[PDB]
DNA sequence: TTGACTCGACATCCCCTACAA
DNA sequence: ATTGTAGGGATGTCGAGTCA
């Protein structure tokens, strides 16, 4: 996966708690790790754990 | 009108990350749910007389007289808190409504400003009464948990439809018609769980076949589109519960579902498991028995596009080639064609339909002919059904380690059974590099053909492996 | 207002010549 | 007299349009 504590800050909490601002979040943060693509079809649960450990 | 395979593959793609986002957000306020200050707070709303009335007595000569006393509980507390929440607000924006492919390719463009929720705000809010819709369920579910009912948030996860491939892509009142969120409550009496909207439709329904729920009509089917309705429970279950509410789950809702592949499914499932933190309890059992009651009372379809790629469903005319009927079985059912006079079509179960190969095909499936095999059907091919047919086992290698080749000095393995007992696979660009270098033996593996051989690996005995490998680790030395 | 059917454009699956150095 | 190199046919899916 490999994300900076950054993103993985915004995400926790746009998906905790503000979910309507999703939209452009996802379109940023997907288009700085292609990896994460490919990972979200390999590995969902691995994601998910990511953001829940919190 | 339609966009490029790499939109598409995106449009999927951005589908599937969208949706596991939507569910944690499920996941997490669930938990934000079941608060122990919120509890302690909301329990005081709730009456005795209503609580008793949520916790009827056993009735052993009708179940029923209980089911409609905890009936009766559920709408004093849709009442009450019709009452309790004094403040409701209006989404900023679509709220967690669908939102249309160009709506997104342009939300990053203006970066609307966005009021962060924390938790503490949550609770606060729900507590003074204060929220828009979707907060306002979410207060009533931490109310009936606080009261010890097993009470479950409902979440109509609206993710944007990865189905639409348009390039242009083209009013609060019709978004609004139906819920996001919405509340369901088990009843231990008549084993079923209850479905509660205290906000919008403020009904409370025992589904069989149809519910209020389910948005009905274009308007509300723009913005809300259902697909994946998610329970999560107060012990941080997570099921989907989505055959409760779309009354064409089999037909309609399949082709719009992730699940509609099998890729899909296994990737939907890891999900559900990486959300579903509880153990399966019985009601589980009730519940799965409820479901397949209903995906066999959804029965066949009135039309010809909802019978395309069906899952138990198939049209005599849409029967493959290289398909046939199961001996002694015939039509499950008859389609009225709408739109052309007296036009009928034999429908099967697809369960009664085989699906047959031919030798070469069962071989790039790694099978051969069982011994005294007829064929199926014909065609100058004879096909074979899978039950005609045995795993094909390669000849060992030697104790050298030599792999019995083909004509063109290679080994055939499109599946993992075609690998000889003792040998391996090692799949890698160099791997025939090594294998020359330490000039051990082994046989190149034909795994896959491109329209010629594609040669991706080795076929090596398994005590070379380890040999192998190193060379492969060391292949900038050679 | 809708579905059956049709069509569009994709997409997916199952060998040697000429020639300069 | 030679080394190097560019240039598969059916079936399925979705959008639009015509017909009923």
């Amino acid at each position: 996966i490999g994300l900076t504590v950054e993103d993985l800050l915004s995400l926790r909490q746009v998906v905790s708690g503000n979910p309507e601002a999703l939209a452009p979040l996802l379109e940023n943060i997907s288009a700085r790790y292609p990896q994460l693509r490919e990972h979200i079809m390999a590995n969902p649960e691995v994601f998910v754990s990511m953001l829940l450990e919190a | 009108n339609c966009s490029s395979n790499e939109e598409r593959k995106r449009r999927k793609y951005f589908h599937m990350l969208y949706l596991v986002c939507l569910m944690v957000h499920g996941f997490i306020r669930n938990e934000w749910i079941n608060s122990k200050r919120l509890s302690r707070k909301l329990s005081n709303l709730v009456p005795e007389k209503v609580f008793e009335l949520l916790h009827p007595q056993k009735d052993e000569e009708l179940p029923l007289r209980s089911t409609r006393k905890l009936l009766d509980g559920l709408k004093k507390c849709m009442e009450l808190w019709q009452k309790h929440w004094k403040i409701t607000k209006k989404y900023d924006n679509e709220g967690l409504y669908m939102r249309t492919w160009k709506e997104i390719e342009m939300s990053a463009n203006n970066k609307r400003k966005f009021k962060t929720l924390k938790r503490s705000d949550f609770l606060r809010a729900v507590s003074k009464g204060h929220g828009d819709p979707d907060i306002s369920v979410q207060g009533f579910v931490a109310m009936l948990r606080a009261c010890n009912v097993n009470a479950r948030l409902i979440m109509s996860c609206q993710p944007p439809d990865f189905t639409n491939m348009k390039i242009d892509t083209s009013a609060y009142k019709d978004m609004v018609k139906y819920p996001i969120f919405w509340c369901e409550v088990w009843d231990k009496f008549s084993k079923k769980w209850i479905t509660v909207d205290p906000v919008n439709l403020k009904t409370i329904e025992q589904v069989r076949l149809h519910s209020k729920l389910a948005p009905k009509g274009v308007a509300c089917c723009e913005r809300n589109m259902l697909r994946y309705v998610i329970a999560y429970d107060r012990k941080y279950g997570c099921r989907d519960v989505t055959r409760r509410y779309a009354q064409w789950m089999n037909s309609k809702v399949r082709k719009r579902r992730i699940t509609k592949d099998d890729f899909g499914e296994k990737w939907f499932r890891k999900v559900i498991t990486a959300l579903h933190h509880r153990k399966r309890t019985k009601i589980d059992d009730y519940e799965d028995q409820y479901f397949f009651q209903r995906d066999e009372s959804e029965g066949i379809p009135d039309s010809v596009q909802d019978l395309k790629n069906h899952p138990y469903y198939v049209l005599e005319q849409d029967i493959k080639q290289t398909q046939i009927v199961k001996p002694g079985c015939k039509e499950c059912g008859y389609l009225k064609v709408h739109g052309k006079v007296g036009k009928v079509l034999k429908v099967y179960a697809k369960r009664d339909i085989a699906d047959l190969k031919s030798a070469r095909q069962w071989y790039m499936n790694g099978r051969i002919l069982k011994t005294g095999s007829r064929c199926k059907k014909v065609i100058d091919e004879r096909l074979y059904s899978f039950e005609d047919t045995e795993l094909y086992i390669p000849p060992l290698a030697s104790a050298s380690g030599e792999i019995t080749k083909n004509t063109f000095g290679n080994i055939e393995v499109f599946a993992p059974t075609m690998i000889p007992g003792n040998c391996c696979l090692v799949e890698n660009p160099v791997a025939i590099k090594a294998a020359r270098f330490l000039g051990v033996e082994f046989a190149p593996a034909v795994t896959s053909f491109k329209f010629k051989p594609v040669l991706s690996g080795i076929v090596v005995a398994k005590w070379l492996r380890e040999a192998i490998e190193t060379a492969i680790d060391g292949i900038e030395f050679i």
